[PDB]
């Protein structure tokens, strides 16, 4: 996350980090005790993966740290359907054993396809995670969190070349200097409504990062809810 | 109704007959007194941040 600040330890709960061939690579929400939801391009199979949800600092140790192994992916079915698109962008990972929820291990909220887009409108989410602080720059140790504005789709597309699809939206300042970045794939865009957050985002992709005219990409969950309470139902 | 304000529903809204408004939470809260209010009903709801907002305190 470039320009935001430190997070407070259990501000974010529902954030976990991956960790796998490469340490620290992608972020990650809670979905339930069995079940992260993260971005596709994070998890393309051939690698074993490693969720730690209760992280803080990841080079000390706070005692609330639960790591579990990754024994399922499920990508969207539809990701990759065509070549560098970045549509579709968001996995779930079932974990081998459930997390036990406390105060720094928490779920998000989901809401319906209907709210989940009504939340995003009211325009304003938190985006956090370990990602690169810098455009091309090294990485966070404690996590960050940034507020974002919803940018209108309009003004989205004629910032960019690429496509930008009806499953992604734009948040981000027009001045630059704040963004998410690099590292923080995977990891929530939510919204809080009265003191309740509801994942309204998955950090997708982008054009370097902080860049004057270029915003973040998200994947838009609200096109996605219905699948994901589909595929992580405990029993 | 749900026009204005959600409805007064902390959550979620719909229009109910006679132009009425049945309010409605999310999985780990019930539907409070006030017919509007969302309130917890395990011990660990989502999206809730449970740690003393910056420092332990007393009140
Ligand atoms: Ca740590």
């Amino acid at each position: 996350v470039v320009g935001g600040e430190d997070a407070k330890p259990g501000q974010f709960p529902w954030q976990v980090v991956l960790n796998g061939k490469v340490d620290a690579f992608c972020g990650g929400s809670i979905v339930n005790e069995k079940w992260i939801v993260t971005a596709a391009h994070c998890v393309e199979t051939g690698v074993k993966i490693t969720v730690v949800a209760g992280e803080h600092n990841i080079e000390e140790t706070e005692h609330t740290e639960q790591k579990r192994n990754v024994i399922r992916i499920i990508p969207h079915h539809n990701y990759n359907a065509a070549i560098n698109t970045y549509n579709h962008d968001i996995a779930l990972l079932e974990l081998d054993e459930p997390l036990v929820l406390n105060s720094y291990v928490t779920p998000i909220c989901i809401a319906d396809k209907e709210y989940t887009n009504i939340f995003l409108k009211f325009g304003s989410g938190y985006v956090s995670g370990w990602g690169r602080v810098f455009h091309k720059g090294r990485s966070a140790l404690v996590l960050q969190y940034l507020r974002v504005p919803l940018v209108d789709r309009a003004t989205c597309l004629r910032s960019t070349k690429f496509t930008i699809t009806n499953n992604m939206f734009c948040a981000g300042f027009h001045e630059g200097g704040r963004d998410s970045c690099q590292g923080d794939s995977g990891g929530p865009h939510v919204t809080e409504v009265e003191g309740t957050s509801f994942l309204t985002g998955i950090i997708s992709w982008g054009e370097e990062c902080a860049m004057k005219g270029k915003y973040g990409i998200y994947t838009k969950v609200s096109r996605y809810v219905n699948w994901i309470k589909e595929k992580t139902k405990l029993t | 109704t749900c026009n204005i304000k959600n409805g007064r529903c902390e959550q979620f809204c719909k229009n109910s007959a006679d132009n009425k408004v049945v309010c409605s939470c999310t999985e780990g809260y019930r539907l409070a007194e006030n017919q509007k209010s969302c309130e917890p009903a395990v011990p660990f709801p989502c999206g809730r941040v449970s740690v003393s907002q910056t420092s332990k305190l007393t009140r």
